[PDB]
Formats: structure tokens, sequence, C-alpha cells
């Protein structure tokens, strides 16, 4: 064949820290269906929210936005232990279906998208150019996001190891953590990963005790 | 499994 349909660009959804996580890649020849699961950020989580986006950047800000829907009703877990299949199907008329199923709950919640939503041809070009102009930044921002999520992670499992330990915890050991666990909290806010992982490091090197 | 935000 010389000629068929495609979807133009890469299609998927908002993950944790303003990242866009890829479902359909850019180019992909429709009809077409992909499933991925997807898991919560953080302990207890009842609810995710599935943002659908459009586009080829790693922020999920610069993407086009196709819509949105929550699915509640999680029962509360350790993060991680939820199974959130997430599935975009495209049919031959270009009309978008996402669904969002809670694996152990059986909650499921869906989108439909018309064929004539997102980018036009000019919007599709200056995408990819302004993807390849910033691909090294953000490669970087990505890098910097999974940092960010790895120590948050840190964060919550080390406040709750110490409230686990308690009284086993001795007080100069409780007051280093606490104070390492106050300039990780700090390193997250900036955009800086070495600062971010030196901070994790100097936990980690405060937290032997707990170990 | 990547994680999602919460609403």
């Amino acid at each position: 064949v010389l000629l068929l349909d495609v979807t133009p660009l890469s299609l998927g959804i908002e993950t944790m820290g303003g990242v866009m996580t890829t479902l359909i890649a850019k180019n992909t020849t429709i009809p077409t269906k992909h499933s991925q699961v997807f898991s919560t950020a953080e302990d207890n989580q009842s609810a995710v929210t599935i943002h659908v986006l459009q586009g080829e950047r790693k922020r999920a800000a610069d993407n086009k936005s196709l819509g949105q829907f929550n699915l509640d009703g999680i029962n509360p877990a350790p993060r991680g232990m939820p199974q959130i299949e997430v599935t975009f199907d495209i049919d031959a008329d270009g009309i978008l279906h996402v669904s969002a199923k809670d694996k152990n709950s059986g909650k499921e919640q869906k989108i439909t998208i018309k064929a004539s939503s997102g980018l036009n041809e000019d919007e599709i070009q200056k995408m990819v150019r302004d993807a390849e102009a910033n691909a090294e930044a953000d490669r970087k921002f990505e890098e910097l996001v999974q940092t960010r999520n790895q120590g948050d992670h840190l964060l919550h499992s080390t406040r709750k190891q110490v409230e686990e330990a308690g009284d086993k915890l001795p007080a100069d050991d409780k007051t280093a953590i606490e104070s390492a666990l106050t300039a990780l909290e700090t390193a997250l806010k900036g955009e800086d990963k070495a600062a971010i992982e030196a901070k994790m490091q100097e936990l980690a090197q405060v937290s032997q005790k707990l170990m | 499994p990547r994680p999602l935000p919460f609403p």
C-alpha cells in the first residue's frame, strides 16, 4: 500500500511527577489497541486520575490534553499493589476509547475522544520539531522525575519505619534521621538530580540502625 | 508498574 491511516502523535497518560507515559507511539497504523498496567503513587490511595495526552514531550504540561476522568473506589493499599489496567483503543474511524480498570475491585471508568480532537497538521509538525530541539532537556526532566519519585518514596518509607520502630530507635539516631529527611524534602523541590541523590545518600548514612 | 496521580 502507498497510503494508510496513522495516529500522527504519541498518545498516553500523565504519570506521577508530571511525566507523559506513552501507550500508542506516533505513526502507529489505525485501528490499534494497547494496554498497560499502572499502580498508585502513595500508600492508601483510593482514587487515580487518568489524564489523556497527545504529543512527543516528556513534560505532561507540554502535550495536548484530550480529556480526563477519575477512577475511584480502589481499596486503600501499599503503593504499587493495585493493578490499574489502562487501555487505549483507536477504531478505523479514528475514534479513541480510553478505559482504566482496577483489577482487585473490578471498578472501571472510560471516555470516548472524537477523531477531530487534538493537534492539526501545522501543530503536529511544530510538536515534532519542538520535541527534537528539546530532546536532551526532556531526557534530563524524565531522569529528574524518576529520582524525585524515588526520593518521595524514600521519605514516606523512612517515616513509616521510624514510627514502626518507635522506642527501639536511639535519641541521637532519630534526630539525625529527622534532620536528613528535611534536607531530602528541600532537595526534592529543586531540579538538580545529583543534589537529591546526595541527600538520599546522607539519609542512608544516618539510617543503619533502622536497617 | 508506573504510578498514577490522585485527584
